[PDB]
This record gives C-alpha cells, structure tokens and sequence, in this order.
C-alpha cells in the first residue's frame, strides 16, 4: 500500500506460512511481537482504527488506543 | 425467611390426607430413563430386561396405566418416606415397629389394591439393584409437608424448601406450627453406636444400603442423625457396615502374568525400541516380541460393583443437646411409633457420596 | 442487594439492540465485581487465553475462577444484571433454559460450555464483539454428559489409530431425561468439535488414566497371578488432584416453581431460588 | 425464650379484633410478665 | 449469623492481652460446636493424640474432624468468633493472610498445618498453654504440597517453586500410626481405578507417541510422565479380546466415568477440602502477607 513498488521486505516473515508466522501467530498455540503476527487481533485493531477515522471525518470514540496505546492501531 | 415448593401429582404413592403434617416427602424421576440407563450399564452376562418386567407390572397395578411414555406432567411425581419404609419393612431390625407401620399404611389406604402395589414396588427396587441402576440417583428430596388440597385421586401439595421448621404457618391446624415426624423404623443414630458424646450441632443424612448376591438383593432407607463431619461420615459408616462391604466384594461379580517393568528398566542390556522404528514405516518387525506379557484383566470387582451405601446431607440442628421424643399416636385407624424432631433447618444441595470400599 | 450494570454501547443498530432484548433471563459472567463495567468483559474477547480462543479446559477452569451474574431487564440505552455471589437477596429470580433437555421442580442448576452442537449466541459485528452464554443442565446429568463425549472422542481416535476398525456396536449414543431421547451426533462425518475444543481434553484424561492403572501394575506385581519411582508418584498425585478439581460438580441454583408448570421446555423461563 | 406463635400474635399490628384473640394476646402478655419477673430476680439471686 | 464465644481466662497479663488482640482475622478450630466454650480446646494440648504434641499427618486428620471458626473483634474480656462450616449467613467476613505466599482475586482457600519454618503463635506462660494458628494457601499450592509429603512418606517407609520463588518444606513425620493410613487410602483409590477398560487405553501407547511427534503438544507431557514413556518401547500389549455382550453395552464408558469420581475424591481424602473463596470489593487485586481480605463463604 505505502510503497507501490514491492510486495514485502522479507519473504521469511510475511507469507501465509512464513517462518515468523509459523514461529508466532497466536492462532496456533509473554511476547511483545504477538500483537503484530495475529490476525484475530490486528483485524479488530485496524477495525477500531477505521471507526476512529470515520468519526474524525464526521467531526469519543473510545478515548483510548490514542493514550495508553500508541502505535496499537497504527501497526 | 423460608421458601415453598408446589407440585401436583397422582395419589397412588402419596396420600396427603392421612400423612401427618411435617413428614418427609420424596419425588421420583421419569421411569423411562431407567431402561435407557439399564441397557447400557447392566453387568456383562446378566439379563437387562428383568427390570422392564418388574417395572411394567408396577404400572399395570396402578390407576391410569395408559399414561406412560409421554410424560405430560400427570404422573406419580411425589412419594412418602413411610411408603418405602413399609415396602422394605421386612429388612429393618425393629421387627414390630416395621410390621406395625406396614399394616397401618395398608389399612389407612385403599387396602384393596394396596398389597399388590407394595409387592410390585418391592421387586421393582430388587430389580433396580440388579443391573447397577442404584436407586440413589432417582429419588430426590422435598421438605416437610406444609399444606395440601385434594379433590379426587389428584392433589396439590406445598412443602418447605430450606430454613427453620417452625417459621411457617400451616394456618388450618390447631396451632400454626409443625415439627418433623418420622417412623421409628428408619431412625438410626450412629454416634451412640460409635460411643462419642452427643452435644452440640448434628447433621442429618439419608443412606441407601445395598446387598448384591445371586437372586437375593436388599435395599433399606435410614435417616441418620450424627454430629460427624461432612466427609468423615463415610469413614464412620464403613466401621459399622464392614460385614456387607466384604460380602459384596466377594459376591458382586458373578458373570494373566505380571511384568517386571522396573526390573528390566533398572537393568541395561534389554531389547530396546528407540523412536527410530516407531516413526511408522515397519512397526511390526520392530515390535515383534519386545515382550509378551500374555496379559488381560476382564473379570474384576469394579468400584461400582462393590458399593454398599450412598449418603447425602439434608439439614442440621443448631440447638445443642437435642431432645428428640419418641411416642405412639394414631395414624389413621392404627397406632405407630413416631419420632418427633424439633428445630431442624433444611438446606444443602442434593449431592450423593457413594461409599465403595 | 448487589446489582451490576453493563453499560450499553452507543450507535447500536436496531436489529442488534433488538436481539439483545430477546435474551433477558440469560446468565453472564464477570471477572471482577463492580457496579459499573464495560462490554469487553462479557464478550469472548476477554475470555480467550494466550491469544488463541479458549478451549473447554480453559472454559471449565474460568467458570470456577470467574464469578457469575444473571441479566434481569434491558433498557434501550441501559443494561443491568444481578449477582449470584456473596449474599445478594435477589427477589423474583428467573432464568431461561439454554439446554435441549427439559427441567423439573427440585432440580439443581449447574453450568457447562456448549459441547453438543454449535454455540448459539449474539454477534455484534458493528462493534466487533460477540457474547456467548453458558449452557445449563441438572446435576444428575452432568457427569454422564462429560463421560460420553470423551468416550465418543476416544473411540474415534481408536478407529483411526487401529489398522482395522472394531465398528461392531449397539447403534447410537442417546441420553434420556423425562422420557425424551436427545440422540446427539447422528453422523460420523462433520467433525465440528471432535478435535476443535475437546482436543486437549481427551489428551489429559487418557494419559492420567494410562498412568493410573499402570503405576499400580508396576508397583505390586502380585495383583494378577536409574529410576526415580517417587517423583512419578508425586507427579501423578498432583495431576490427578488438579484434574479432578477442574472436572468438578457444584450446584449453583435450584429450580423452585410456585403456582407454575413443573416441567419447562428449552426456551421457557422459570423462577429459581439461590442455593 | 419466646414462642414463634406468640411473636406472630404480637406482630399483627391491628389486623384483627375478633374474640378468639383478645384472650390469646392477654395470655401471651401474662406469660411475658411471669417470665420477666423471674428473669429479673435471677440476677438478685446470683449476686449471692 | 451464628457466633461462638471464647472465654478468656482472668488474671491475664497486659502483654499477652495485647498480643492476643493482634490476632484479629485468624482461623481457629473447635472439637464440638457450642455457644460458650473454654480456651483448652483452642490450645495445642487439645490436639494431643496419644500423650504428646501431634504429628503433621495427625493434624491433617484433626483439621477434617474438627469444626472451623474465624475470629472477629476482641474485647478486653471476651473473644467473639463466627463459624464457617455449617450453613449460616455471615456478612462482611475478612481473614488475615498467614502464608508467606500472596493471594489474588478468585482463589480458593485450603487449610494445612505449618510445614515451613517454626510457626509463630501466641504463648501464654501464666495460663500454661500455647495456641497455634493454621496456615492458608491457595488450592494449587495445596495439591503440590500434599503430593510431595506423601512421596516423602512412602520414601521413609523438598523444594517448591511458585511465582519464581523456591521454598523448602520441613516435614515432621516422627509418628507412625498415621503414616500407614495414608498408604492404605492411596492404594485403595488406585485399585478402584482399574476396570476392564484400561486395556483399550493401554493399547494406544504406540500411536500416542507418534502423535507426540510432528504435532507439538504431547512432548513435555510425555516428558513429565515416566511410566508411559518407558512402557511404550518395552512391552508388546497382546492385541485384543472381544466383549461378552457387545451388542448393547459400551465398555470404555465405565472406565472414563468411574475414574472421574476417584480423581475428585482423591484431592479431598489425601488432605483438606476448599473452605473459602477470596473476593474483595473496592480493594487491591493482590494481597501481601499480613493484610486482610474480604472473603466469601464457599
């Protein structure tokens, strides 16, 4: 999306079953990198990010994930 | 401070007219579940439909026999404690009190189709304990009877659920208070057998002694009143029932070389079977012998075929130095010895502890 | 009396807030007790562990550590509940039947995660969360349910493990209560939850029993006519005690019906007393 | 000690007025007085 | 609300009265429940089995037999206390943490004698008795400790890690009339967990460790166990018999069902049962040793 010249940066940690995803995915059963390679949570993170964006456009909501969690909805 | 429970049912096992106010009333599960459990839990070799034979004749000698199978809510739900006490009166130790209660419940009831009903129920329980369908999961507990209303062969009764006994108002008797009444046959306090002081708080339990032999089975019903702990009652009962425990351990089931694992694991130079061959390519020549052990254990006493009792907490008595009173009074047209318990708080969940040792 | 309020969210779509009103006599569960709370604690999102969705073991365990509460009424912008905890004298307490098996008077209430079929529950896609309700059945049936579903799962592995299946059988497993056959799991195919949530369940249960009636056969060789030998005993005892504590039976409520119908069918509500 | 039926007869708070209770309440309060007169003297006796 | 009264002996020293007042939310026990009682039953002398101070395993049985009670506010003359065992409504119940381990919300409480360093306790020289207060740990700590003391018991006839901290247990086992009883109740449960069904589960060991490989869950489970991981490569396990009445009976049902009742019974008969649940309102999530928490009757 950002760089419209290449797919990924490393083909070992971004594929559907790459090495990093197989090491940690959260869906295969503390680690700080869990909040990145886990679809079940990045989906809702980006979804609430979108909701924040739509509220900003229409201009709460949540009043969080900006404080107490920077770069949480930003990935 | 107390709560009540209502239920309508058929009056073939319970008669709220003759039964004294304050007696114990129990309920039964649907009989259709007995066969579904028997045909799957019956011991190997035994016939599983003898219970069905014993059960069909029970309702054949009961009113409205064409109303079994659907369970629309008009079956013989509840029953009385004296009913089972009279059905199994030939097994209690107090010979005269047992038979007196038996004749009393025969005479006070219809007395026409009552004796047949009793014998059907008797072998019904006998066949119940024939395929390990023990009747401690099908007999629940209700509180003491408080009020009743009947018009014909169908009654609406309400009883206490939990709490103080004399906190209700029967409001139609002479006084507005009632106390627990039990037949003298079922009462059996264990502390006066175990020789300990009887002071303070005491719990109440119901026990279901089981005898398992060839064509000879027995099931009593005792209301024990002891100060012993919640779980220590199990260890206490075994000391008094040590005979039946050993009888069952030898007559419960009526229907091979060891292996030195630790020895050959403590010593080396034994045939090894490393994971490299269990990976799964030729896992028969790798395990060709590795041992033989010729081992199998089919016929052995299970923990379910050696059970001899099952108890459950019902209530306590906070007043220390209880003074239960026993006397004979008229029950219909006959006199029976009843024991009167005062100030007993009901409670406790219906969980059964089985004493298999 | 203690009562909990679950703050309803804003901008709720009408079809979503409507279906919330359909579930009025349903029980929820609270991690910590407070007069005010959000929705995430009620949703499954707060329920999963190690990131992955929870299993039956985590379900059974969390049901013990976590506290329970019952919903009473719904307001278009407000949702309250009542607790079954310390001493709350909740008046006129009624609950809805969430299990396919009927209930009768004098029956005790205990909880289970949905094992029979797919869990029916409300799903809020607008907010992104869903609320699953635990299943409730009488006590006298619980022990038989757990024993059958594990026996059904181990017989499946046996058929798959053995080169030849020992198929010869009695038909289909059927549980009966109040003269009603439930007839769970007709078909062999459609392994919906065969190894999906009870996967780790049959694992711990089969190994303890294996270790159980082997340790005896390896200690006294007279029953049938380098090595620690003690650390194995301490491990087996610790495991068998913990596993037995998890798979416990504890009644939470008692169905006390006054001037009402004795038997209740799945979907009907009835008044219950706090045990 | 106090009897539960007597407590219920006393806690009515004028929801009665027949003749089968004017004597019951009188006998209840008389039992109360006869009991209290001895519970009081119990301490005077226990001093010695 | 049922409360029991504890008679304080007169002529008590003010220093002992002050030390007694510090014991505000501790647990005591009673042999027989009654409204009025003396202090000789709370003393350790009442624990004597034959003629001497009791043993650990003896205390394990005294805790089950005796009733339990919790101490509440003490006045200069009397010691009020409430009972927990029998069903009674009791509002606002707080207990004092006596174990060196921390507790948190949603934790079951058990009861065990002091197996750590010499238990602190009030000493009464003028009266001549010494009362000792039981120790309270969570459930998981209870099971791990019990398993270790019985393992040491059968050894005669100990470190424990928790929250990254290791503790040492000093097991007092000078008596013998109680150690053999623990062995009897242990094998009795192992003997009743053997049905015709084991042979099925015993015939799965080959495929078990295959699932142990290339799956990634059974590894440590095979590691923590020893008997199964040694039998899997040392015995042949003759293939299979048939069933007597297999047309309507399910034989692997009883072995998976009967075992459940044993495991639930095993954790209780070996030691103590769960007695309380801690759940504080408007309080901290974790309590430190010496502080008080509001708990619920189980």
């Amino acid at each position: 999306v950002a760089y419209t010249d290449r797919a990924t940066l490393n083909p070992w940690a971004s594929q559907k079953h790459s090495y990093g995803d197989r090491l940690y995915n959260g869906t295969y059963n503390y680690s700080p990198c869990f909040k990145f390679f886990t679809p079940a949570e990045v989906n809702t993170n980006c979804n609430t990010l979108d909701r924040l964006l739509m509220e900003a456009k229409a201009v709460p909501p949540g009043s969080t994930e900006m404080t107490q969690d920077p770069c949480g909805l930003f990935q | 401070t107390t709560q009540l429970i209502q239920q309508v049912s058929l009056t073939d096992f319970f008669r709220p007219d003759i039964e004294h106010a304050g007696s114990i009333v129990l309920i039964l599960r649907h009989p259709s579940d007995m066969i579904g459990e028997a045909n799957t839990l019956t011991q190997a070799g035994r016939d599983p439909d003898v219970l069905l034979e014993g059960l069909r004749n029970l309702f054949n000698a009961c009113t409205a026999p064409w109303t079994v199978g659907e369970g629309g809510g008009l079956r013989a739900y509840v029953t009385s404690l004296s009913f089972i006490a009279a059905c199994r009166a030939e097994e209690y130790t107090d010979k005269q009190a047992a038979d007196a209660n038996r004749t009393a419940i025969v005479s006070a009831y219809g007395c026409s189709r009552m004796e047949t009903r009793l014998i059907r129920f008797s072998e019904c329980l006998r066949a119940m304990v024939q395929c390990h369908v023990f009747p401690h999961r099908f007999i629940s507990f209700f509180g003491s009877l408080l009020e009743y209303t009947i018009q014909d062969n169908l009654c609406n009764i309400t009883a206490v659920a939990k709490g103080p006994q004399e906190a209700a108002r029967t409001d139609k008797t002479s006084t507005r208070r009632v106390t627990a009444n039990i037949p003298a046959c079922v009462f059996w306090d264990v502390d006066k057998d175990l020789h300990l002081s009887a002071d303070g708080l005491k719990h109440v339990f119901l026990v279901f002694v089981y005898t398992q032999r060839r064509q000879r089975e027995g099931v009593r019903l005792h209301l024990a009143l002891s100060q012993l702990n919640e779980q220590c009652f199990g260890r206490g009962i075994g000391f008094l029932l040590g005979r039946i425990r050993a009888e069952n351990a030898a007559w419960g089931t009526e229907g091979t070389r060891a292996l030195p694992l630790v020895q050959l694991s403590n010593d080396p130079t034994s045939p090894r079977c490393s994971i490299g061959e269990i990976t799964g390519v030729n896992w028969n020549l790798a395990r060709q012998r590795l041992y033989q052990w010729t081992g199998d254990f089919r016929g052995l006493p299970t923990q379910l075929s050696c059970m001899y009792a099952a108890y459950t907490l019902i209530g306590t008595i906070p007043s220390e130095s209880v003074r239960y009173t026993r006397r004979m009074e008229r029950f219909g047209g006959y006199n029976v010895p009843t024991i009167w318990l005062e100030g007993v708080v009901w409670g406790g969940t219906n969980t059964w502890n089985e004493c298999y040792y | 009396p203690f009562e909990i309020e679950v703050l309803l969210p804003g901008e709720l779509s009408p079809a979503e807030t409507s279906a919330l009103q359909k579930c009025e006599g349903k029980i929820i569960t609270f991690s910590t007790l407070r007069h005010r709370a959000s929705l995430v604690d009620i949703a499954l999102s707060s329920y999963y562990i190690n990131g992955a969705p929870p299993d039956t073991l985590s379900l059974l365990e969390a049901y013990r550590m976590r506290f329970a509460a019952v919903i009473t009424r719904v307001i278009p912008g407000k949702l309250l509940a009542h607790a079954i905890g310390v001493g709350t004298p909740t008046p006129g307490l009624f609950i809805q039947n969430t299990s396919p098996v009927d209930l009768c008077n004098g029956d005790y209430i205990c909880l289970l995660p949905p094992v029979f079929g797919s869990a029916d529950s409300i799903r809020l896609d607008s907010v992104g969360l869903e609320i699953v309700f635990p299943l409730t059945i009488p006590q006298t049936l619980m022990r038989e349910i757990i024993a059958k579903v594990v026996a059904r799962a181990v017989e499946r592995t046996a058929a798959g493990a053995q080169i030849l299946p020992h198929e010869v059988l009695r038909g289909a497993d059927v549980i009966c209560y109040n003269g009603r056959r439930y007839e769970l799991e007709t078909n062999l195919q459609h392994r919906d939850g065969s190894d999906a949530a009870i996967r780790t369940l049959v694992l711990n249960l089969m190994f303890s029993i294996n270790e159980g009636c082997l340790l005896l056969l390896a200690l006294i060789p007279t029953l049938l006519v380098r090595f620690p030998i003690y650390e194995t005993i301490s491990s087996w005892i610790s495991t068998s005690s913990r596993l037995g504590d998890t798979l416990g039976t504890r009644a939470i409520l008692r169905v006390c019906v006054f001037d009402g119908p004795s038997t209740v069918h799945p979907g009907d509500r009835t008044a219950v007393i706090q045990v | 000690a106090i009897a539960s039926e007597a407590l219920s007869l006393l806690s009515n708070t004028y929801v009665d007025g027949t003749e089968i209770d004017s004597s019951l309440r009188i006998r209840a309060i008389q039992q109360m007085a006869r009991n209290l007169r001895t519970v009081l003297d119990s301490f005077e006796r226990g001093t010695a």
